[PDB]
């Protein structure tokens, strides 16, 4: 039983917290609760083999960019969140890969890309451009609601692959 | 290079319309210039004492937008730029004071706060740990408690203006009157200062790795009370600080309430309106396309393009 540093990164408010919930307590609740620097572990079976994952929630606001350098350097895997309903969102991805890039002077660095909040009306973000910047950046692109459990234990699950397989 | 300040003038007086037009557009098209834009705006507004009209309409703008409420100004916008740089300019030195003591205590502190029981320590006695922080906490609220009122006037009429742009959207939630300020006076100034003190120069030192650990606990602990949230359905290991919160729950309300009730609001430029036209002289097709939409921008967004266009061909009868 090894253990998996994840690191969640994106956008304020498109919903790290929540995934993170939803995958550690199993459960959704809309509210107000913007993050500094949550920590959390679980245990689990993937693939049947027993591991155990140590998931670092961050806050996306600006004003929090210098902590990054950091959570990047000691992240193995990398969780990159937009919101399917938040083009801007989805731009601020382009720092994030960037700078995970340097950091670990890599351009491969087990990672995937987050399509958050699947289950309401507005996208204004297609599935093709997504599947496409991430085929782009050759990761695995995978939508998910917290809201609803879908698509989030695939988006961790696939993660650990990424880093296994790596 | 740039033209006599006198060129710009029909430029200056568009930027300057109430309605912000112009800003709003600009807004949308900048991307990438966020940062250059609102360092460009702020300089120009402040100049003809409007801080106060560019910031409390733009934000007004971004909670007519916003629809859902537990995203408001939690994402990066012009909005949220031109307020970390307005706040940066005027409220360091109620930083200063509010935070400083506290921060200097948790540098040359050498205990440990750890809670979580999993990053604790051999022989780390968790019990003194919460003692620790609880006492930094209690001493550094009490201190920023009692800066309510030497932040400056005009940002605290700008939380004002905030309390009363979500009192019209939202009038019959009851939450969002504190939150929305709590959102830039917390999630936006404090925490972070008390994170990353360089942010405004408290101390430019590396903490220990404790000292590190410490400001994010601590930060928690405040980001936790400024929302009014406890402990324990999220991380579950900070039990222990909800006492912290659950006594200091009143005095966040009356302060975050308090901080926005002020109805009262309390050389040359060409350099700057030069920079604001290359910006949109470089994003003029993108701005061709804001001005064939329909509404009342539509009118002053064509009067934009006419200038913009003019002014670059008055600039090349300057070059040389
Ligand atoms: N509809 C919907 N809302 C979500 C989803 N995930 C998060 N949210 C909401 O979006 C907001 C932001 O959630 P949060 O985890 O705090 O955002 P963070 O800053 O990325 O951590 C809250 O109002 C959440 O309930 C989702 O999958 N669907
Ligand atoms: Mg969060």
């Amino acid at each position: 039983m090894t253990e998996y540093k994840l690191v969640v990164v994106g956008a304020g408010g498109v919903g790290k917290s929540a995934l993170t919930i939803q995958l550690i307590q199993n459960h959704f609740v809309d509210e107000y609760d913007p993050t500094i620097e949550d920590s959390y572990r679980k245990q689990v079976v993937i693939d049947g083999e027993t591991c155990l994952l140590d998931i670092l929630d961050t806050a996306g606001q600006e004003e929090y960019s210098a902590m990054r350098d950091q959570y990047m350097r000691t992240g193995e895997g990398f969780l990159c969140v937009f919101a399917i309903n938040n083009t801007k969102s989805f731009e601020d991805i382009h720092q994030y890969r960037e700078q995970i890039k340097r950091v670990k002077d890599s351009d491969d660095v087990p990672m995937v890309l987050v399509g958050n909040k699947c289950d309401l009306a507005a996208r204004t973000v297609e599935s093709r451009q997504a599947q496409d910047l991430a085929r782009s950046y050759g990761i695995p692109y995978i939508e998910t609601s917290a809201k609803t459990r879908q698509g989030v234990e695939d988006a961790f699950y696939t993660l650990v692959r990424e880093i296994r397989q790596h | 290079k740039i033209m006599p300040e006198e060129e710009y003038s029909e430029f200056k007086e568009l930027i300057l319309q109430k309605e912000l037009h112009v800003v709003y557009a600009l807004s949308h098209v900048c991307g990438q210039d966020r940062t250059l834009l609102a360092s460009i705006l702020l300089r120009i507004f402040l100049h003809e004492k409007l801080e106060s009209l560019l910031l409390c309409t733009l934000n007004d703008r971004e909670i007519s937008m916003e629809d859902e409420a537990t995203t408001l100004f939690r994402a990066t916008t012009l909005a949220s730029t031109l307020m970390e740089q307005y706040m940066k300019a005027t409220a360091t030195q109620f930083v200063h004071h509010a935070l400083k003591d506290s921060i200097l205590k948790i540098m040359e502190s050498k205990q440990s706060c750890e809670l979580s029981p999993s990053k604790l320590e051999k022989n780390e006695d968790v019990n003194t740990n919460l003692t620790h922080l609880l006492n930094i906490l209690s001493e550094l609220v009490e201190k920023i408690f009692m800066a309510s009122e030497i932040l400056p006037p005009t940002l605290r009429y700008i939380y004002g203006c905030l309390q009363k742009s979500v009192q019209h959207k939202w009038p019959t939630n009851t939450t969002m009157r504190t939150r929305v300020v709590s959102g830039f006076v917390f999630l936006r100034l404090i925490c972070p200062a008390i994170l990353n003190p360089r942010m405004f120069n408290i101390i430019s030192d590396s903490p220990s790795p404790i000292a590190a650990r410490t400001l994010i606990l601590v930060a928690k602990s405040v980001q936790n009370l400024a929302n009014l949230v406890e402990f324990g359905a999220k991380e579950p290991y900070m039990e222990g600080v909800n006492p912290f919160i659950k006594s200091n729950k009143h005095r966040m309300i009356m302060f975050l309430d308090e901080l926005g009730n002020v109805p009262e609001l309390p050389t040359d430029l060409s350099r700057d309106l030069a920079a604001l036209h290359e910006i949109c002289v470089a994003h003029s097709d993108e701005l061709r396309t804001l001005s064939n939409e329909r509404g009342a921008q539509q009118h002053v967004l064509k009067k934009l393009l006419a200038i913009t266009e003019l002014l670059q061909q008055k600039q090349n009868q300057y070059t040389k």
